[PDB]
């Protein structure tokens, strides 16, 4: 607070209460200026005084915070609402919004009509969006230099942990194209979480191998069971199998030790019975979903029982669909005399076991009922592979979004840097009250790539200087090729000429970034009447 | 609630907090040492050579202080030593780097300099690492002895050596091909009351002290078979509440015997089938135990599943449901000796085991019950050097020579490379050098003049084979001296320190909500 | 204290900390100065005008400090002002920079006295490698381009807008009358401000320029020897006044008759003695004028203090109060006396032609006298850099292009020697780095970028930076081949005096 305290609950009337609210709005934003981009910086938020969390994501930061003003309150919720939407635009949206709200209360107040003043802000975003739609000059992965091969290459060079864009470019191309499930949300799209990406420790540090068809992860090292019988047909049992507990459970209500005991003797026998019947059908490899205890591991090994274990359910789940097996379609027992089907078997070209790089894999070559691929990263450690995966995932997300909306832009603050000059040429042209409306809208766009620059320590001054030159009054064109630059790599923090990097983000996120920053000005304004309630 | 303070303002508060901790521990490390005295809020004295202890008992602050407590805890779990080391590295780097490079104006460049100093440091420090064998004991003897007398113990040095050296090597993991690092839980130490050193046994296996606790439970069987619940015991152990009334008198009698009745049904199963060892993860009692002793069968009780499965590899027999289930052997042999020694009415079963994952809990004996505690600390330091050597036969002949070795190494490179990197890289070079200088402070004279002779010695003779010792504060051939720093401690301490100093530089908001 | 005696204002904490922080504040006026700059520092002093300078000598004398440590360096700067021109700023920034670096040494556990020792060593090695940084030199002093390149650096240090015109102008107007090989005079060249007209309209005139208008007839004889009098007229008789107008009417007749007959005699004595140009700082009455038309004497209406001063130094003159007839004794070396209008104002022109004791004038034309005071700093330093007393001035790279070269050699050299001395030697390198920092601050970018990229190009001996856009981002400019050169002697005394000054002041504790 400041002003009189004649009334309370964020009422002080006149100039003072407006001034109080906008400063506070600005404090939130300043936190998120330093955390802006993929260059964003870690913050420490102390949550009591015996707890801490380390975060560097824009929406997350704001959630833990203690709002205590109406301006505070509307701005956190705007960020969180955007997090719900996509979760991209989250660092940026706040920063633009801080400037907008302050400028607009002044201009709406300086009315001829208040609906007209707000409409100018709308008019600036309508040109912006239109521009954004017209553009296919940067972030096009479908008419790239090498299509999806180039898009991935530049993405892996921007998020480099070694030598990448080499082996790793090819992976991105494979994984999107390995899903043949079209998800019609505006144009055909593929999930990038229906892919199987696997880690393998041992051998060459920065490598990849493409596998035709999905693969099941396991390891041999203390097993004596067969599971490496080369075949072509898999019986996929969603069904748990355990030699100790698959009928038994702890009862402490039955006095007699017999009931617990008897079922246990019988469950060593029936496991042996159960496997032969499944095999007879057509399989020589069985994939069994249930997990196993370290204590139980010795029994399966000793009895000699034919089972695939140390399985990963997610891997198994992909195989069953692709082979055309069903995991569940007739089972309902827990005896070893249990029925089994010839349709719960699936088909592959071969089900062959290779051990490559110190990891045993059963590899399903060329799956039938639909085709896939599984890319297994190769590091000299398991840890190396986590880094490589996370960077690749980013590459894969940007590619998928590109498929949905044909139209693309160099995303981040780069679309913004272009639009500043254009919405200014337009502001001037219109004149009157609307010239201010667009012009405050416009200058707010220039500031975000400059603030981002600071974070990677390339500075604001260096950024503006290089960039505005390329834009001109006869280079207002959207083109489809460079003659003026318009992108801006955001990791580099200075403009380059990589026009398909994964630090660009398409039209889908960037249109809603513009709308959410404006909305914050409309909304704080939306009130009619101010009262204190005792 | 929300508190806003921006930039270089926040970044000084971090220096302020870190350095104050770092200074005395910078003196406490070495083969010379100081004391950080706590004046307690309840009064009285507690004084340690370890800064984290004193922070924990009182004084926690928002930035650095909480970070130093948290990284150092991870460090104890890992190698088990160098808890002391982390905190100093993190504070000296943040101290010296930040101020000159902020006035100039470039925070994010400094973060990239920390990487370039991480990359340099690994390469140069590994070249000076000298291979020794782990099939030659007399070589491993020299390195392990230093770790002991870094705490300033020389009385109980010799005893720690003989137990630790053989023992850690036999620890595998359940990949079985390694060896290497044998991080704690796969190696442990547990103590037994009083004792003296003639009551000490070398134990390369694991000991269970809730095994044979009576002179009517298993004597000596070279390889036992441990029987898991199943069909020779039961999973049940509880009371039934089928129908209950407080009104009923006979209800109070029924309910209490139902616990005891259940225990007798479990213990009757073991009698009828004849194990020689049974394992319960639920945890039996004394009174439950008794019924097992007439059949002359030992019970292992108050254990956990991960311990019994590793211990089954060690003992020489796999996990079997009952003594009438016999199938293919996962381990057919594993124990070389079974030994039992009694102190009080509690018998302690020692079981020597070679080349199995186990848990490897080794015996120790102090001069008294108090001394068991101090002995147990010396072994935590000793078993660390065995996992270090077993991982990498290459280790540094350091002795504070090692910090120094890297510090001068970086100064040479900053000059050669030139480029925008050279000023932040030269800043971190110097931070590392503050530390070995403090070791010479305890010794005497003008510290910096002595340090100069080290600088000239690094390019000319050797980096750290001929290095400096902090007890002489002069150059001594470090290899002849037989003071060697464990490579594994130095590798990890230096990795975490850059990161904790790097985290604080990134922070430029502290909120309190 | 513990004593009610033994007065000190320095010592203990205050020697180590307070003295250094004060040197730092003086030398803040020269971390905006020296070479490329747009800084202007306004200083007032009740001089009925605004005084604009980017020279150390005028800033320093104005500013009084009550501590011996800060006060002592001002003297060292003046010393380098006498022996040489521009680089005055460089003397103070160096001493002041070295002292900031010094205090950090004191902190670590190093002693004062070795640090003191290691500078003398570093200063000796820097001078020894200094004539091996000669890259260009003059051979003819009658050639306008070779002289102007030297001049240019002095001018540059002032403003970066007035380098081209002035550097040409001085060499054109001559400071090459002397051989400059044993002998040079700098009180027989002044910088003479003529109010009116633009500063590109600044002109060449040879020999003494005085602004005051000429009255009567003008001479062109070679028998014209200068006679200088501060006041030779005030009325030969002063009035008293008894009717508070005159004392009185018959007496007023006599007061006028006696003035006219005494002034006749005085002005005829001047005529006869061979003085055919008289400089009057008094007042020219009709009676006095009437006499000088008959005898044929060039008459200079008025003079101010400034105009009298230049006559006494150059001529070997004295300025006597008079109302009783005198004779020559002022004498003069000037034969010719001509009349020529500069600024559209009648100016008195003195000339004779010779080498030694020969006169020249860099004369300026300007909108205001303030604009002319800064220009004057550029020009007077440009005369004082000329003095080297050789014709091969052994020019070394100007503009601070030497500085990084010196710094690289010195840091390597430091490594070789052992003990505590070496740290002072390294610091001695980073004190030179002061100059590249100040050029960076005005240029608009940080210190890290310039010093690293000059170092990156290795041994060059050209590299320095301007105020430009070229001066910012790649931070590379050629100041060997832009004809930005300074003299070996100017850099020598700058570094020498500054090292001596830094050592004496670091010693104090009283």
């Amino acid at each position: 607070m400041e002003g009189p305290l004649s009334v309370f609950g964020d009422r002080s009337t006149g100039e003072t209460i407006r001034s109080q609210n906008v400063m506070a709005a600005a404090s939130i934003a300043n936190i998120v200026k330093s955390s802006l981009g993929p260059v964003g910086l870690d913050k420490m938020l102390v949550d009591d005084i015996g707890d801490v969390t380390i975060t560097n994501d824009g929406a997350t930061i704001l959630k833990l915070l203690e709002v205590e003003h109406p301006a505070a309150k509307v701005l956190c919720e705007l960020a969180d609402l955007q997090d719900k939407e996509v979760g991209d635009g989250t660092t940026s949206v706040v920063i633009i919004a801080a400037e907008l709200l302050k400028n607009a209360d002044e201009l709406v107040k300086q009315k001829i009509h208040p609906t007209s003043v707000i409409s100018g802000y709308r008019l600036a975003c309508k040109e912006a969006v239109r521009y954004i739609n017209e553009n296919l000059i940067v972030n096009t992965d479908e008419l790239g230099r090498d299509c999806l091969i180039n898009a991935a290459k530049t993405s892996m060079s921007s998020k480099i942990i070694g030598i990448n864009g080499d082996f790793f470019a090819n992976m991105v191309v494979d994984a999107v194209l390995a899903i043949k499930y079209t998800d019609i949300r505006g144009q055909p799209r593929y999930p990038v979480n229906s892919v199987n990406i696997l880690k393998a420790h041992g051998r060459s540090q920065m490598e990849s191998m493409l596998i035709s068809g999905y693969a099941l992860n396991c390891v041999v090292g203390s097993q004596g069971m067969p599971k490496r019988i080369v075949n072509a047909k898999i019986a996929c049992l969603d069904f748990s199998l355990q030699k100790t507990k698959m009928k038994l459970g702890v009862q402490v209500v039955i006095t007699d030790p017999e009931k617990l005991d008897q079922i246990r003797q019988r469950e060593s026998d029936i496991t042996k019975e159960r496997i032969q019947k499944i095999l007879a059908t057509g399989a020589n490899v069985i994939l069994t979903t249930g997990g196993i205890d370290d204590m139980c591991l010795k029994y399966f090994v000793e009895a000699g029982a034919m089972a695939v274990r140390r399985v990963l359910k997610r891997d198994l789940k992909r195989i069953a669909k692709a082979s055309g097996a069903t995991i569940l379609s007739t089972l309902a027992n827990l005896e070893g005399e249990e029925t089994f089907e010839a349709a719960m078997l699936g088909q592959a070209e071969e089900v062959v076991q290779e051990r490559i790089c110190d990891d045993e894999l059963i590899l399903i070559k060329n799956t039938k009922a639909r085709t896939s691929a599984s890319i297994i990263l190769r590091g000299a450690n398991d840890f190396m592979c986590d880094e490589m995966e996370r960077s690749l995932h980013d590459a894969l997300c940007v590619v998928k979004r590109v498929l949905e909306s044909k139209s693309v832009v160099p995303g981040g603050g780069a679309v913004e840097a272009a639009l500043s000059i254009y919405l200014e040429n337009y502001a001037t042209s219109m004149g009157s009250r609307e010239q201010l409306a667009i012009a405050e809208f416009a200058r707010s766009l220039l500031v975000i790539p400059n603030t981002l620059a600071v974070n990677a320590a390339q500075d604001s001054t260096d950024l503006v200087a290089k960039l505005r030159a390329f834009h001109n009054e006869a280079q207002v064109n959207p083109e489809r090729k460079n003659l003026k630059w318009i992108g801006l790599d955001l990791s580099n923090g200075k403009p380059r000429d990589n026009k398909q990097a994964g630090v660009f983000e398409p039209t889908i996120v960037k249109v809603k970034s513009l709308k959410f920053a404006t909305e914050a000005a409309i909304t704080i304004l939306r009130i009619d009447d101010l009262i204190k309630l005792h | 609630n929300t508190k806003r303070e921006s930039g270089r303002k926040v970044q000084s508060g971090n220096i302020n907090a870190a350095k104050t901790i770092a200074d005395i521990i910078r003196t406490c490390l070495g083969p010379k040492s100081m004391m950080k005295m706590l004046l307690d809020p309840m009064g009285g004295i507690v004084m340690t050579n370890d800064g984290n202890a004193i922070l924990r008992e009182i004084q926690v602050q928002h930035p650095a202080a909480k970070s130093m407590i948290e990284i150092s805890r991870t460090q104890d779990e890992e190698v088990g030593d160098g808890t002391t080391s982390v905190i100093i590295l993190a504070g000296e780097m943040l101290s010296v780097a930040e101020h000159f490079l902020e006035q100039q104006m470039h925070p994010t460049v400094v973060i990239s300099a920390y990487r370039k100093a991480l990359d340099d440091m690994i390469s140069t420090l590994k070249k000076i690492s000298i291979p020794v064998d782990i099939s030659d004991s007399d070589m491993m003897l020299n390195i392990i002895n230093s770790s002991i007398t870094t705490k300033a113990i020389s009385r109980w040095s010799s005893l720690a050596c003989n137990i630790a050296l053989d023992a850690v090597k036999m620890v595998q993991f359940e990949e079985n091909g390694r060896k290497e690092i044998d991080i704690k839980k796969y190696a442990r130490v547990e103590k037994i009351p009083g004792g003296i050193i003639e009551d000490s046994c070398v134990l390369r296996g694991v000991m269970i002290n809730k095994d044979v606790t009576h002179p009517r439970m298993r004597r000596y069987i070279k390889n036992p078979r441990i029987v898991l619940l199943d069909s020779s015991l039961e999973y049940k152990k509880g009371e039934s509440q089928t129908d209950i009334e407080i009104t009923r008198e006979e209800d109070f009698t029924r309910i209490l015997q139902m616990e005891e009745e259940y225990i007798q049904q479990l213990c009757e199963d073991i009698i009828q089938l004849k194990p020689d060892v049974v394992i319960t993860e639920k945890g039996i009692s004394d009174l439950a135990q008794h019924y097992l002793m007439r059949a002359n069968i030992t019970a292992i009780r108050r254990v956990r599943k991960t311990d019994n499965n590793r211990i089954a590899r060690a003992c020489g027999a796999r996990i079997v449901s009952r003594p009438e289930e016999l199938r293919e052997d996962d381990v057919g042999t594993g124990a070389g000796l079974l030994e039992i020694k009694k102190i009080g009415d509690e018998y302690f079963t020692f079981i020597t085991d070679c080349k199995d994952p186990k848990a490897c809990t080794i015996l120790l004996r102090g001069a008294s019950k108090e001394i068991l505690s101090e002995v147990e600390r010396n072994l935590q330091d000793a078993m660390q050097v065995c996992r270090n050597v077993l991982l990498d036969p290459q280790l540094v002949p350091g002795g504070g020579a090692s910090e120094m070795a890297v510090a001068h190494a970086l100064t040479e490179k900053s000059k050669a490379m030139t480029g925008v990197e050279q000023w932040p890289y030269r800043a971190v070079a110097q931070a590392l050098e503050v530390i070995p200088r403090t070791l010479i402070q305890n010794c005497g004279a003008s510290t910096i003049r002595l340090l100069t002779s080290l600088r000239a010695k690094h390019t000319q003779e050797n980096c750290e084979t001929w290095g400096v010792n902090g007890e002489t504060g002069t150059l001594v051939d470090m290899k002849e001296l037989g003071i060697w720093e464990p490579l594994a401690v130095k590798l990890q301490t230096y990795k975490t320190a850059v990161e904790t100093a790097v985290l604080l530089l990134r922070i430029d908001d502290i909120v309190s909500g | 204290m513990l004593k009610e005696g033994a007065k000190h204002f320095s010592g203990l904490e205050e020697a180590v900390y307070r003295n250094i922080q004060a040197c730092k504040e003086l030398a803040q006026t020269t971390r905006t100065a020296y070479g490329p700059n747009g800084m202007n520092k306004m200083v007032i002093n009740h001089l009925e005008k605004l005084f604009v300078t980017n020279d150390a000598a005028t800033i320093l004398r104005e500013l009084e400090v009550q501590h011996p440590a800060a006060k002592m360096i001002v003297m060292a700067s003046h010393m380098q002002e006498q022996e040489v021109g521009d680089g005055t700023n460089f003397v103070l920034v160096f001493a002041g920079a070295l002292l900031e670096l010094a205090e950090e040494l004191l902190r670590i556990g190093l002693s004062v006295s070795e640090v003191i020792e290691g500078y003398e060593i570093a200063c000796r090695k820097a001078h020894e490698i200094l004539p091996n940084l000669v890259c260009c030199s003059a051979k003819n002093l009658r050639d306008i381009d070779e002289v102007s390149s030297l001049l240019r650096t002095s001018i540059m240090s002032k403003q970066y807008g007035n380098e081209v015109f002035l550097a040409k102008l001085i060499a054109q107007a001559c400071v090459s009358i002397f051989p400059d090989s044993g002998h040079f005079n700098v009180d027989n060249i002044r910088v003479c401000k003529i109010l009116g007209s633009g500063i590109s309209s600044s002109s060449v005139l040879h020999g003494m320029v005085f602004k005051k208008e000429t009255e009567g007839d003008v001479t062109s004889v070679k028998d014209a020897k200068i006679a200088v009098y501060s006041c030779p007229f005030d009325g030969m008789i002063t009035e008293t006044k008894g009717t508070v107008l005159i004392k009185t009417a018959e007496e007023l007749m006599n007061f006028s008759k006696g003035e006219e007959n005494l002034m006749d005699a005085q002005v005829k004595a001047i005529a006869d003695t061979g003085a055919n140009v008289v400089v009057t700082g008094g007042k020219v009455a009709d009676m006095a004028l009437h006499y000088a038309n008959k005898y044929n004497i060039m008459l200079v209406r008025l003079n101010s203090k400034w105009d009298l001063r230049r006559l006494c130094k150059t001529v070997g003159a004295t300025a006597l109060p008079r109302l009783t007839p005198p004779v020559l004794e002022e004498m003069g070396h000037c034969d010719s006396v001509y009349l020529s209008e500069v600024g559209d104002t009648q100016v008195v022109v003195f000339k004779h032609e010779k080498e030694d004791g020969a006169i020249s004038t860099i004369v300026l034309r300007g909108s205001t006298d303030n604009l002319m005071d800064d220009i004057e700093r550029a020009v007077d330093d440009g005369v004082n850099t000329f003095k080297v007393l050789t014709r091969d001035k052994r020019l070394v790279p100007g503009g601070g292009a030497t500085e990084i070269e010196l710094a690289k050699q010195i840091t390597s050299y430091g490594e070789t020697c052992p003990g505590l001395e070496q740290y002072a030697i390294k610091k001695f390198a980073e004190a030179f780095e002061a100059i590249p920092r100040a050029l960076a601050e005005n240029s608009g970018v940080k210190a890290n970028e310039v010093i690293s990229k000059l170092y990156a190009v290795h041994q060059e001996g050209n590299k320095n930076v301007g105020l430009d856009i070229e001066a910012e981002v790649p931070a590379v400019k050629d100041m060997l081949e832009a004809g930005i050169l300074d003299t070996y002697l100017g850099k020598y005394w700058a570094i020498k005096l500054a090292t001596n000054a830094a050592v004496t002041v670091l010693r104090v504790d009283q």
